RNA sequence: AGCCAGGAUGUUGGCUUAGAAGCAGCCAUCAUUUAAAGAAAGCGUAAUAGCUCACUGGUCGAGUCGGCCUGCGCGGAAGA
């Protein structure tokens, strides 16, 4: 599962708006996003745990998807 | 090939040679366009 | 897929003497000889092939004559002409002049004309009460013919198929004939579409005509997509592929039905027209049960629109029947 | 530049100084030339330099050239890059017969051209053809007039091309 | 100029659309990895993918890339 997948599944809606990021459709909470970003750690070429962390939230951000807890 | 007073290349799929008094836009991608004088 | 209307001109009307009489004797004469031009009118030729894209070409419509003096050595001038025109293949003839169908076919080498001319230049003779001298003119009344023609192929090219997601329509046109697809251009302020060739066992062959650049079924909601989708739905003739196999994944009694139902719901008259159903997926059967199938699909729905069969085997009259859909997709409304 | 006045040459190839003639010697191929007009040509032996014979400025025109000539003739008795010749399409001749090949497309008369050395074939295979080297210059215009006796047609492709690939299916969408 | 590459990774971001996820239309165009790698220009694909590539390290190894004004030439250039 991708982390734009998985983030849309956990705030609950499956579509996007219609201008991502200009209009935002739900919000994702922190708590998700570093599991996610946790699980997408595995996936990822990074270094640490923070860097898994900023590239899931980027990932949430661009969707329409809010990013706070 | 055509008639035409005025040499600018259109795409990069024009490359511009120069074969003297004449002068052509063929390009390996489009060959399509072609001109002749200039 | 597009369906257009063109804008023929002809010829037209004259430019009057000029003229004096010169003698080296006698000083100045009056005018002899006179105008020109006049114009012929529309026509139009149905076509087979295509075969050279002249319609992908398109410059902006069609465009004839104006005419003539002459003076020198004491003349009039000429006329003007006929313009016709060619489509990729067939077409079916409309004016909105009219506003109503003419001839109906998408028969190729049909002609007709939608005739006018009578265009005339403004001569010396016209101002002439027997009193006036005119010698000077060299001037045009008259503009060359205008009518709005309305072409449609009857499209795609002149049946388009339009499956589901179940679809193989390039393999059975290719099994059931020993022709070629073309990629077919056409006369479209659209994309334009894949042609397959179909054999009509006759040493004469027939295209039918499938979806937009790579096939995906009008049914699953795509033609290429929505774009396509709505470039495809066009078609005056729509063909309904099942895969009348025992395999159809959405079974076969149900998927004839959905097909059959969403084309009735569309127009009725489209199912009661000839608009045809083509049995497929026929390289997975003998046919014999699928020509059984194909008849009782075709018969209950109680109206021309019969059974039309693509992708070989038998020979039941099948053959025959395969041209004769063909046919009957060809005469027209 | 970085080409025209930057040059090397080893002992199997040797050099037979000309004004701006570059007569090379050698082996696996010898007494090959090429001129240039405006070129002096200092000996070295060593990939040999070039530049303006008198001071011209159509001389390192030819002084790059020259470098890449010379430097050709090196390659050249070392044999050059024609040693192919293809050509897209099946059920036309394309076999090599003795000095003669043949050609079709349904031709009523056989086409077909004989070879001089420095380009010899023999291949198994009527779609492939392999040549041989020898100077880069000669090899390339032998080998151009094989193909132009049937160029490319690209609504399937099928053409004789040359030594490199130069077909593309850059059909005109129709069949 | 050219050449070796990295060409990664969340990731092929989403809406639209079955698939339009750098490159139809509409909007995001964030972020990681390392000496280096753009949510990615064009080709190509409905659109991605791919293909190559402005991105950026190494290599060959030193000067080099575009503007501004200017002299004198050139093409443009068909008649009994």
């Amino acid at each position: 599962p991708p982390a734009a997948v998985l983030l849309k599944k956990a705030a609950g809606i499956k579509s996007g708006s219609g201008k991502p990021n200009k209009d935002k459709v739900g919000k994702i909470s922190r708590a998700q996003l570093q599991e996610i970003a946790q699980t997408k750690a595995a996936d990822m070429t990074g270094a640490d745990i923070e860097a898994m962390t900023r590239s899931i939230e980027g990932t949430a951000r661009s969707m329409g998807l809010v990013v706070e807890d | 090939m055509k008639v035409r007073a005025s040499v600018k290349k259109l795409c990069r799929n024009c490359k511009i040679v120069k074969r003297d008094g004449v002068i052509r836009v063929i390009c390996s991608a489009e060959p399509k366009h072609k001109q002749r004088q200039g | 897929v597009d369906e257009a209307s063109i804008l023929v001109v002809a010829g037209d009307g004259g430019n009057g003497c000029v003229s004096f009489r010169r003698e080296k004797y006698i000083p100045k004469g009056g005018p002899d000889g006179g105008d020109g031009g006049d114009g012929g009118d529309v026509w139009m030729e149905a076509d087979e092939n295509l075969n050279t894209l002249i319609d992908y070409r398109f410059e902006k419509s069609f465009r004839a004559e104006r005419g003539q003096n002459g003076a020198s050595r004491d003349c009039t001038g000429k006329r003007g002409k006929d313009v016709t025109i060619k489509v990729p293949v067939g077409t079916r003839v409309i004016d909105q002049g009219t506003g109503e169908t003419m001839g109906d076919m998408t028969k190729h080498g049909q002609r007709l004309l939608v005739a006018k001319g009578g265009w005339h230049g403004l001569g010396n003779t016209r101002f002439k009460s027997s009193v006036n001298r005119t010698p000077r003119q060299k001037t045009n009344g008259t503009p060359g013919d205008k009518r709005e023609l309305l072409l449609e192929l009857m499209l795609l090219a002149d049946v388009g198929m339009l499956g589901m997601p179940n679809a193989g329509k390039s393999t059975f046109i290719r099994a059931v004939s020993a022709a070629k697809p073309k990629v077919a251009d056409y006369p479209f302020t659209t994309l334009v579409p894949s042609l397959g060739v179909v054999r009509m066992d006759n040493e004469k062959s027939f295209v039918v005509a499938d979806i937009p650049g790579l096939i995906e079924g009008a049914a699953e909601g795509a033609g290429l997509g929505i774009r396509f989708l709505k470039h495809l739905e066009r078609c005056r003739v729509l063909l309904h592929l099942i895969d009348i196999d025992p395999i159809d994944g959405t079974d076969p009694v149900e998927n004839a039905r959905i097909i059959i139902s969403e084309l009735e719901k569309y127009s009725q008259d489209l199912a009661t027209k000839p608009r045809w159903l083509v049995f497929n997926k026929i390289d997975l059967l003998d046919k014999v049960e699928a020509e059984e199938k194909a008849k009782a699909i075709a018969e209950a729905l109680g109206w021309e629109d019969k059974y039309y069969l693509i992708s070989a085997a038998s020979g039941l009259g099948v053959k025959d029947l395969c041209w004769d859909v063909m046919t009957f997709i060809i005469e027209n409304p | 530049s970085r080409v025209a006045k930057a040059p090397v040459v080893p002992a199997g190839v040797d050099v037979k100084i000309n004004g701006q003639v570059i007569t090379i010697k050698g082996k696996n191929g010898e007494l090959t030339r090429t001129l240039n007009d405006a070129v002096e040509v200092k000996h070295a032996d060593n990939t040999l330099t070039f530049g303006p014979r008198d001071g011209y400025a159509d001389g390192w025109a030819q002084a790059g050239t020259a470098r890449a000539l010379l430097n050709s003739m090196v390659i050249g008795v070392t044999e050059g890059f024609t040693k192919k010749l293809q050509l897209v399409g099946v059920g036309y001749r394309a076999a090599v017969k003795g000095n003669v090949i043949n050609l079709s497309l349904g031709f009523s008369h056989p086409v077909d051209h004989q070879l001089p050395a420095g380009i010899t074939a023999e291949c198994p295979t009527q779609t492939e053809i392999v040549l041989k080297g020898a100077d880069k210059q000669v090899i390339g215009q032998v080998a151009a007039d094989l193909r132009a006796y049937r160029r490319p047609e690209p609504y399937k492709g099928k053409g004789v091309r040359y030594a490199d690939e130069v077909v593309r299916t850059k059909e005109a969408k129709k069949k």
